[PDB]
RNA sequence: UACCCGCAGAAGAAGCACCGGCUAACUCCGUGCCAGCAGCCGCGGUAAUACGGAGGGUGCAAGCGUUAAUCGGAAUUACUGGGCGUAAAGCGCACGCAGGCGGUUUGUUAAGUCAGAUGUGAAAUCCCCGGGCUCAACCUGGGAACUGCAUCUGAUACUGG
RNA sequence: UUAGCUAGUAGGUGGGGUAACGGCUCACCUAGGCGACGAUCCCUAGCUGGUCUGAGAGGAUGACCAGCCACACUGGAACU
């Protein structure tokens, strides 16, 4: 039932005296589709054996994210290193309307209806990993009135 | 059915009129910060009553000259 | 970066410059030929390209290239340009239509024709 | 009706016979000069007429490729014929002229009287045969080499 | 397709131009750009400015040729 | 403004039966219906994202012999009505004439009610409706009229209907020849190896 | 002077016209002072066709409004239909 | 110069709060103070005090929970280059209604939420989460 | 004229670009840094899915491509929504007019700000629910929207006097 | 990479003038009026409803429809 999707393989390279040594990467990123979720960067010589590591690592490195009937909150921004992140909850009816990067992320973490969108830099693993962190530090309508110490309409 | 403008004088010297700033704070369009903008009326002094620096309270009315169609109602402060 | 500044200088785009000024915002243009010739291509390429240079109706001379394998072209011929560039050779940002006005077709094309001014062939 | 004469076509505006400004209707005797055509046609031709103009369009541009492929065609021939880079004597001094006659009858007729007077020596050649007055691009024709 | 207009004449390098580039003199006629064939520069063969050498020249361009026979 | 070729074909690029033909034989019978057509239709096609998207909407497309501009326009529709777009657009595919037509088996295929539509064979209401795209709505009653309810290709068309499994949203009187759009189908209705959420995800990008 | 008239609009082949109030010399489809009805001479009469404020028709009328042919004919189709 | 004190205000609590002290103190007024007894209502703080009649130093009591700060972010929103005012049905909500805004109306410093109810607008002076 | 009925026969009605990655679609033959391709990377010296022809395939379809042109993606003029140690960017340094900003209390004012009421914001367009042409484009009823402006009357926490 | 601009100029009185207020005009008098919140000068341009694009904020734009203005070969003029 965990949801897992493949966001980008890549090939990178390390020298050596006898030459090049071409490896591959993997990114990946496994979500329960009911608000969970997590990613995965894996190495390896062979493409099987890093998409596979990936998932093992996505599995556990999973975190929670306050969900609101299957979209968010309240609008969000998230950054991290290059990758500047936003997300609007939409209303019912769009769906996931985003990047690739994204629309894994928040396809596998059971947001439904979001308008994203990603600026500067769109390199996948920073792009993931601040819309994750993006989710993760989105508080939710419960927490604010537990952290304001009262439970008006508000909740 | 009054309407009506406030400014202070910053020109008394012509026969029988004056020149009023009526100055306002605005928001601007597209950077929101509020700016100061200043109106600046040939107004009526009939008397010539109004000092420099006085503030008064000014109407509209009909063309009075090339400049002036507004004229002086009353004095509210002057000679801070 | 302060309102303050913005407010006294706003932010100001930047003018797109064109990379086809002989054009002025046309589709194509027409022009003499006033030389016809060929010359070779910039790292790493090599061969000998043909280009033309052409005096537009708009007063604008340019080089522009000739493409397809043969052509029968020379000065005083009439030809039509578009936009575009050609990569390997420095300078040339436009193409001649291939059979339109004076400029013949490319003989014997079969495939992607019509960016050749080629007929289709009866069978 | 529309006409289509050589490799022009179009609807015909007007009507004129002679001194007679306007004419309703022509027979196969009496001559009428035609208008509303595209373009000037040839000096002579055979022209017939069409019962659509759309039908007739994609002719008459199909008699002009062929006349543009043999244009073309002349030409390649003519610069290859020599078959060195240069004239092998002293005669590549030239002179140039354009010519722009009201007339289209004249224009073909004359041209072949007027290669008639070339030589060896001296070579002459027409460039920009118009139909008709004068124009910017004409002027500008012989702003580039020097002309009559 | 590629036509067959191409011509294999010779000639003898004049000048030592810059990037494999030289004044090459047809023993026909003239000289020509003549620039260095992509085959011959890849199994390098250095040309000294006064070798006989063997031109590919298009009609298309005549003023230009590329050497195809090293030496 | 139709796609006349080979209909096989279609069905073996998409993986899938496209009922583009009766259904009287097995369809392996006449195709190699798992191989794609072509030199290297054995090849397997290692396929992108994008790829994926593409082939799901051209499926549905084919299906239903819509072609580009219509479809895109079909979307469109299904986007700005309200509730589920991909639901939507299978709602507008489903009602349209040629389609309907096709359901009540008065044709053997789609291709086939389409031309009975195109011939003037299909009144709706008792009105003549000759445009393939018309969109059917609840209540209407579409039937063949009087004069083409002596087709052979009819009667075999409701032979084979009676064989296909039988739709909820329709009441057909095969002797009468009319046939009554119920309700608009539900998405539970249609087949579920339609992923609709590709081709909204196709057409948002 | 103010004139009550029809101010075609629709489609070609399929008229639909707008009764309007205007200055008389301003273009037909141009400046208008209010609208006041509509007719469509093509519609099926199974449902309506042809509607009028006759209030306000009137109230310009008592201002001196004159009114067209073919709006006077309206009127008394409309004054005969209820 | 010290010429945004509420600013001062928002920072010494997110500052003490990073820095997980147990209280913090500033020179007071009657909006830091009228700021403060939002935050107290609303659960963000324990509690307060002002001190001293001619030098009133105000003293606020943090908050924590999971050895968290209870105040996850604390930002000035309007501010003496830039101000902010807002209409009654213009209102801002922080974290879809998680978290507050609070705004100064005509009856005095209160939520975005409270000022919404009373059907007022002001001048928007923080957010809080 | 729309539309309806009748007659003849599949009869008169399919092309365009693409298939190296970005990008849906692969092979053979020809050529050999040539002839040529090329939006960007980049293809071409003997196995070229990149040139040119072919077969096969992909995408569109009475169009299809190329060129031109605006905005988008471009958070790449960043108000919403960016930056300046080493990447483009701190004036060599200080004083200082105008300007921007300004600690804390009370009262006052009520311009900014906030509230309400009233008028205006043409129609068409956009959007919503309907109606009419066989459908659709198109035409059309009613609504909502025109996020704006102005006057009056209030509120006085914040900014200004 | 334009910082100063202005003699009917700014105002006042009175006569004349217009359908009507008015330096609209004339005489006399006062010496003002505009301008860094961009005057003056230079370049460009009909304005709007709206149009295209954009989630929006914006960006670009002002054919077709409608509203306003301006022009009618060029410069000037008044007559009805």
């Amino acid at each position: 039932e965990l949801q897992e999707k493949l966001i980008a393989v890549n090939r990178v390279s390390k020298t050596v005296k006898g030459g090049r040594i071409f490896s591959f990467t993997a990114l990946t990123v496994v979500g329960d589709g009911n608000g969970r979720v997590g990613f995965g960067y894996g190495k390896a010589r062979e493409v099987p054996a890093a998409i596979q590591k990936a998932m093992e690592k996505a599995r556990r490195n999973m975190i929670n994210v306050a969900l609101n009937n299957g979209t968010l909150q309240h609008p969000v921004k998230g950054v991290h290193t290059g990758s500047r992140v936003f997300m609007q909850p939409a209303s019912e009816g769009t769906g996931i309307i985003a990047g690739g990067a994204m629309r894994a992320v928040l396809e596998v973490a059971g947001v439904h209806n979001v308008l994203a969108k990603a600026y500067g830099s769109t390199n996948p693993i920073n792009v993931v990993r601040a819309t994750i962190d993006g989710l993760e530090n989105m508080n939710s309508p419960e927490m604010v009135a537990a952290k304001r110490g009262k439970s008006v309409e508000e909740i | 059915k009054i309407r009506t403008l406030q400014g202070r004088v910053v020109s008394d010297k012509m026969e029988k009129s004056i020149v009023v700033a009526i100055e306002r704070f605005v928001k601007h369009p597209i950077y929101g910060k509020f700016i100061k903008r200043t109106t600046k009326l040939h107004v009526h002094d009939e008397n010539n009553e109004c000092g420099i620096g006085d503030v008064v309270e000014i109407r509209e009315c009909r063309p009075l000259s090339k400049t002036k169609s507004w004229t002086l109602v009353r004095v509210v402060e002057k000679a801070v | 970066a302060t309102v303050n500044q913005l407010v006294r200088k706003p932010r100001a785009r930047k003018v797109a410059k064109s990379n086809v000024p002989a054009l002025e915002a046309c589709p194509q243009k027409r022009g003499v030929c006033t030389r016809v010739y060929t010359t070779t291509p910039k790292k790493p390429n090599s061969a000998l390209r043909k280009v033309c240079r052409v005096r537009l109706t708009n007063g604008f001379e340019v080089t522009s290239y000739i493409g397809g394998e043969g052509h029968n072209l020379q000065e005083h011929s009439v030809i039509l340009i578009r936009g575009g560039r050609v990569k390997d050779l420095p300078g040339v940002r436009y193409h001649t239509v291939r059979g339109a006005l004076d400029c013949s077709g490319v003989k014997d094309r079969k495939q992607a024709r019509s960016k050749y001014g080629v007929k289709r062939p009866k069978a | 009706d529309i006409v289509l004469c050589g490799f022009e076509y179009g609807r015909v505006r007007a009507m004129r016979n002679e001194l007679g400004q306007e004419v309703l209707e022509a027979g196969p005797s009496i001559p009428v000069e035609i208008l509303g055509l595209s373009g000037v046609p040839a000096a002579g031709d055979e022209v017939t007429v069409v019962r659509d103009e759309k039908k007739a369009r994609e002719v008459a541009l199909y008699r002009q490729g062929k006349f543009r492929e043999v244009k073309l065609a002349r030409q390649q021939k003519s610069k290859l014929e020599n078959m060195f880079a240069n004239m092998t004597e002293g005669e590549v001094h030239e002179v140039n002229i354009v010519l722009k006659a009201d007339v289209q009858g004249s224009v073909e007729a004359i041209s072949d009287s007027l290669l008639k007077l070339s030589t060896d020596e001296v070579k002459v050649k027409i460039i920009g045969s118009g139909v008709g007055g004068i124009t910017e691009t004409d002027a500008t024709l012989a702003a580039a080499s020097n002309a009559i | 397709a590629k036509e067959k207009d191409t011509i294999r004449t010779e000639g003898v390098v004049t000048e030592a131009l810059p990037n494999a580039t030289f004044r090459v003199k047809l023993d026909s006629g003239p000289e020509i750009l003549a620039y260095i064939s992509g085959k011959m520069r890849m199994h390098y063969i250095r040309i000294l400015p006064g070798d006989r050498v063997v031109v590919e020249i298009t009609p298309y361009d005549p003023t230009r040729g590329r050497i195809v026979y090293r030496k | 403004a139709r796609y006349l070729g080979p209909k096989l074909k279609l069905s073996r690029r998409e993986g899938t039966d496209l009922f583009l033909k009766s259904g009287v034989r097995a369809i392996d019978t006449k195709c190699k219906i798992e191989q794609a057509p072509g030199q290297h239709g054995a090849r397997k096609p290692r396929l992108s994202d994008y790829g994926v998207q593409l082939r799901e909407k051209q499926k549905v497309r084919r299906i239903y012999g819509v072609l580009e501009r219509q479809f895109r326009n079909y979307y469109k529709e299904a986007a700005r009505l309200k509730g589920n777009t991909g639901e939507n657009l299978l709602a507008l595919l489903e009602g349209r004439l040629d389609n309907v037509v096709y359901r009540m088996g008065f044709g053997a295929t789609r291709a086939e009610a389409r031309q009975l539509v195109s011939h003037k064979a299909i009144m709706v209401n008792g009105r003549v409706v000759n445009i393939a795209s018309y969109q059917v709505s609840p209540n209407d009653v579409v039937s063949i009229r009087e004069k083409a309810k002596k087709q052979s290709r009819v009667k075999a068309a409701l032979e084979l209907a009676e064989q296909r499994e039988k739709p909820t949203w329709l009441e057909v009187d095969a002797g009468k020849m009319e046939g009554t759009f119920k309700r608009k189908p539900e998405r539970s209705d249609l087949s579920a190896d339609i992923n609709e959420h590709l081709i909204v995800e196709l057409y948002s990008k | 002077m103010v004139t009550i008239r029809l101010a075609r609009h629709g489609a070609k082949k399929r008229p639909f016209y707008q009764v309007v109030v205007a200055d008389s010399r301003n273009a037909r489809n141009g400046r208008f002072i209010e609208r006041v009805g509509f007719f469509n001479p093509i519609a099926s009469e199974k449902e309506e066709g042809t509607r009028l404020d006759l209030d306000r028709i009137a109230h310009w009328v008592g201002q001196g409004a004159t009114i067209s042919d073919r709006v006077a004919a309206l009127i008394k189709e409309v004054n005969k239909a209820a | 110069s010290m010429q945004d004190p509420i600013a001062d205000m928002l920072t010494r609590i997110r500052n003490g709060q990073a820095a997980n002290k147990a209280a913090v103190t500033m020179p007071s007024s009657k909006l830091k103070v009228a700021i403060a007894n939002v935050l107290k209502e609303e659960g963000f703080i324990e509690d307060f005090k002002v001190e001293g009649d001619t030098k009133p130093e105000l003293e606020l009591t943090l908050k924590y929970f999971q050895g968290k700060a209870v105040v996850e972010s604390i930002q000035r929103v309007s501010r003496p280059g830039l101000r902010i005012y807002k209409r009654k049905d213009e209102l801002p909500k922080v974290m879809a209604g998680l978290g507050i805004a609070v705004v100064s109306t005509s009856k005095g410093v209160m939520t975005d939420r409270a000022a919404r109810q009373a059907g007022l607008g002001g001048e928007i002076i923080c957010y809080v989460a």
